[PDB]
RNA sequence: UACCUAAUCAGAAAGCCACGGCUAACUACGUGCCAGCAGCCGCGGUAAUACGUAGGUGGCAAGCGUUAUCCGGAAUUAUUGGGCGUAAAGCGCGCGUAGGCGGUUUUUUAAGUCUGAUGUGAAAGCCCACGGCUCAACCGUGGAGGGUCAUUGGAAACUGGAA
RNA sequence: CAUUAGCUAGUUGGUAAGGUAACGGCUUACCAAGGCAACGAUGCAUAGCCGACCUGAGAGGGUGAUCGGCCACACUGGAAC
């Protein structure tokens, strides 16, 4: 525009809608309030563990669970690895990070941490999946 | 020492030994440069009330007279 | 030491000779690995300049975040830029031990410096990335001007650069003059690695 | 009132002195009125201070009251004496 | 309607450099004049003649090619425009083309260019770019 | 000797009755690091003739670039349809800093310090016809001179 | 307690991630659109350098990766530095108010503009130099820099005011 | 933030009196109808501010841990000695 809009009108950038919104929320139970956090991590209760079928170009049976996390959220995380040992009311760390196929799923269960175990037969790539070094 | 000097437009003389004075100024732009021009009123102080709407008077600061008045009128020039 | 691996497999996977001077790429101047003995793909350009890195950071035994916090120093001094990064690594304690001629190798000076038989100026400077600058004077410790490794390589290095005065007697240098990149290494392009940390 | 005093600037076990005038009231290294000089008691053999002579003359003057080993480091300057030729 | 007399000299110029005519013509002004004398000491253009008419009367500037038809003037830029002026210092004086080109700037002692400009030591408004 | 980089290799198609008539497109730039560099496109059924083609192509054209001490002499912005390249003179240490296909193009002229931005398309061809176009563009200062009537001296 | 001096031992002191392209690093085996991987392009359907493992390789290293948030790359709010025929974008068209901009010459003024001088813009910070810790981090000194700044001279082409 | 447009009535000015370290609607009486606002009054939401820090070639953009300057607060709310 010219310099006269321009200055009648500042130029106005477009705002940056950030994923995974439920680790960028807070709660307080004393005032029933929702605050801002920026969390790397959220801990949450898994109220319900299953498989869901995933998006149509690909096809394999992914676990997933419904975890209401430390807010008064409900999301759905998913479960990296081979094997799971999370049931109901397992309490999970939940990290960012979203599954291309799973429609829904925008957030991570992160392995070997808090009552969850790490990959029985994972050997490189240990950092990531848990379960520490063997021998 | 010195206290500051102005000098603006009379907009408003309706009420009895204060008048409005009307000191229009310029300010850039931070970003764009162009300078834009802005105006501030200033409510004086004259106990004898010979300025008229549409006069251009001089203003000169003063301690706080009322809730809103901190100048006084010192020169009167044009007639209208 | 820092590193503490292969001198060979890295002069292998790099192209100059390191430390060793022609010994390492001989019988197999290839690559190391399974893939190695066969043909060699080509190299873009992120690898060349990663290549050209990874020698002279290899040569000189130091890693990075101090290969680059050097880097950062040479880039506050007039001149060129990639002049003045190679002239700064020259001017490391450790290399103007070996340059000096008091060591047979890099590795071998830097054990020399680190375990503090040196002593420059007079006092015992055991950090081998001290900065040695033009008019000072690099000894050796009273205690190991008796050392048989020490005395092995003091006569059969030879030419010294003009830019270090080594006294074969007494066991001492000088520093005389700042290097110039006539006398520094010739193998390591300067331009490439400045290209490299501006990507 | 108002002192002459130290104000610490070194890092752990190094400690470095500046001469300042300031508030009584004032933090330590907080809000000051004027820089003297310095004090370094960690240098080589004897502990090397620098002090302004018209400033400080000036502040002494005005009723500034130095502290316990301010009073040294203007005796080593011989600045208490002029201080005090001037009655 | 017309806004900057100073734009459309320029343009003219560009105008007339693109096509390759030997001359043009142009309503005068003072500062349209200095800025036709400044091109001329510097060798951008051939001549600058005056005619006087009875009103604002007539710049003939006669313009100059090279060899092989080689436009001397490559480009003109309208640097202060009505809509936002540019002043600058002596100190921030800018160097067109790093001195391949003359910056025309009006300062306190005359319509003058960018290099003796820094030799004054004064600033003014900078009038347009050329080079 | 002319110094030759292959800038990219596309894979094109025409729809024939049968399907699919694939083809090979070959860009490549040839210069001599002295201030000659040249570029030209060539197309083959198979990817080593299209690089020879192109190479011939680039051959017959070339470029004269300008230069004082591997820098060019001034600022420009070269243009070619959607492509805009600006290019900034540098110091002796500065070194080439330079994208994708303008890197080749200004080392294999006789530039070796630069700083520059691909201010407009990516697509390679118009990237290097955009440099290309800043090159020509470009005026030293012996020439300025001559065209203005003055001395070298007198310009500054 | 730094620190120094004697003996003694290579002994007590490396891991993490990657290797399809971006992007440095490839083979074999297991599975067989499953198990699983994935930032995007996407991979996996009995001969996957893309999944798991084993060798090798490469990048760093007392750290290595992941997640969370900011700037960059993004010229993707374009003042520097974008556009509106068909990609998003010319209001359906007038009359018009504030505002923005405004033909040539002369005289004057000096608000902008330019050029000085004072006062201040604390200290600590950034940059440069120098010195002290064995080097470095760090520390200390000296400059520099930082304002739509205030007061006060000087210039008068341009913009502004007056005739 | 205009999908917040009209805000105030000691409000705004004056005249007296009081009291304040001090000017002043600071307060009280009596006069007049005034005062601010698309140059964003008011309202809503958010927030301690700055030197400074991060990023960027720069222009800019984000931030206000530790250190220093200022402000405000001391379980919540009033008051004075």
């Amino acid at each position: 525009p010219t310099i006269n809009q321009l200055v009648r009108k500042p130029r106005q950038s477009k705002i940056k809608k950030s994923d995974s919104p439920a680790l960028n929320k807070g709660f307080n139970s004393k005032k029933k309030k929702f605050t801002d956090l920026n969390s790397p991590q959220k801990r949450g209760v898994c109220t319900r563990v299953g498989t869901m079928t995933p998006k149509k170009p690909n096809s394999a049976l992914r676990k997933y669970a419904r975890v209401r996390l430390s807010n008064n959220i409900e999301i759905n995380a998913y479960i990296p690895g081979i094997g799971h040992n999370l049931q109901e009311h397992s309490v999970v760390l939940v990290r960012g990070g979203r599954v291309k196929d799973l429609p829904g799923v925008r957030y991570h269960i992160v392995r070997g941490a808090l009552d969850t175990s790490g990959v029985d037969g994972r050997r490189q790539g240990r950092s990531l999946y848990g379960t520490k070094k063997p021998k | 020492n010195d206290r500051k000097v102005y000098v603006g437009k009379v907009v408003s003389d309706k009420m009895d030994k204060t008048i409005t004075v009307l000191v229009e100024t310029y300010k850039t732009h931070k970003l764009y440069g162009k300078r834009v021009k802005y105006s501030k009123k200033y409510k004086t102080h004259d106990e004898n009330n010979s300025a008229k709407l549409g006069d251009i008077v001089k203003i000169q600061e003063t301690r706080p007279l009322s809730a809103t008045k901190r100048f006084r009128l010192v020169e009167i020039v044009e007639e209208s | 030491a820092r590193f503490r691996g292969s001198n060979w497999k890295k002069s292998r996977r790099l192209g100059i000779s390191l430390s060793g001077t022609g010994k390492e790429l001989e019988k197999r101047p290839y690559a190391p690995g399974q893939h190695g003995p066969n043909q060699r793909k080509k190299l873009s350009e992120y690898g060349l300049q990663l290549r050209e890195k990874q020698k002279l950071r290899y040569l000189y035994g130091m890693t990075e975040r101090q290969f680059r916090n050097t880097f950062d120093i040479a880039g506050k001094k007039f001149g060129v830029h990639g002049e003045n990064f190679m002239i700064l690594l020259a001017s490391r304690l450790d290399a103007v031990v070996y340059s000096l001629g008091l060591a047979r190798t890099r590795r071998q000076a830097r054990q020399l410096v680190n375990h503090g038989h040196i002593l420059v100026d007079g006092k015992r400077v055991d950090i081998p990335s001290y900065s040695v600058k033009p008019g000072q004077t690099i000894s050796v410790r009273e205690k190991s001007q008796k050392l048989n490794i020490i005395v092995e390589s003091v006569e059969i290095n030879n030419f010294v650069p003009e830019y270090l005065n080594f006294d074969a007697d007494s066991l001492t240098g000088t520093f005389v003059r700042l290097p110039e990149r006539s006398e520094l290494p010739a193998e390591i392009n300067e331009q490439l690695i400045v290209e490299y940390y501006s990507r | 009132a108002v002192k002459i005093r130290l104000t610490r600037l070194g890092s752990k076990r190094n400690p470095f002195y500046r001469i300042v005038v300031a508030d009584a009231r004032s933090p330590r290294d907080g809000r000051i009125i004027e820089q003297i000089g310095t004090y370094n008691p960690t240098s080589a053999n004897a502990p090397e201070i620098k002090v302004d002579e018209a400033l400080a003359l000036k502040w002494l003057n005005d009723g500034a009251k130095p502290t316990d080993t301010v009073h040294n480091i203007l005796s080593k300057e011989g600045i208490m004496k002029k201080f005090d030729e001037q009655k | 309607t017309m806004t900057d007399p100073i734009a459309d000299m320029l343009t003219r110029v560009r105008n007339a450099n693109m096509v390759r005519h030997e001359k043009l013509e142009l309503p005068a002004s003072n500062i349209k004049k200095e800025i036709a004398e400044i091109l001329k000491s510097e060798g951008f253009i051939k001549n600058v003649e005056y005619v006087e008419d009875d009103k604002q009367g007539v710049l003939r500037l006669f313009l100059k090619y090279g060899q092989n038809d080689e436009r001397v003037i490559t480009g003109l830029k309208r640097i202060s425009k009505p809509g936002l002026r540019v002043y600058a210092k002596a100190s921030e004086m800018p160097k067109v083309l790093n001195g391949l080109g003359i910056a025309l700037v009006s300062t306190s002692e005359g319509v003058i260019t960018d290099k003796e400009a820094r030799k004054r030591n004064v600033g003014g408004e900078i009038i347009a770019y050329v080079w | 000797e002319f110094e030759e980089r292959v800038v990219t290799i596309n894979r094109v198609a025409k729809v024939v009755k049968g399907g699919r008539r694939f083809r090979f497109t070959a860009l490549v730039v040839v210069g001599d690091k002295n201030g000659r560099v040249g570029f030209g496109t060539g197309k083959a059924q198979e990817v080593p003739e299209a690089i020879k083609k192109a190479v011939e192509a680039a051959k017959k054209d070339l470029v004269v670039v300008p230069r004082v001490e591997g820098t060019t002499p001034h600022t420009i912005t070269g243009r070619y349809g959607s492509g805009s390249v600006f290019m900034k003179p540098a110091a002796p240490g500065t070194g080439v800093i330079a994208g994708g296909p303008v890197r080749a193009v200004l080392e294999l002229a006789g530039i070796t310090d630069i700083l520059s931005k691909s201010l407009g398309s990516n697509t390679p061809i118009n990237m290097v016809r955009a440099t290309i176009d800043g090159l020509q563009n470009l005026k030293n200062a012996e020439d300025v001179a001559k065209l203005r009537g003055k001395t070298v001296e007198e310009l500054y």
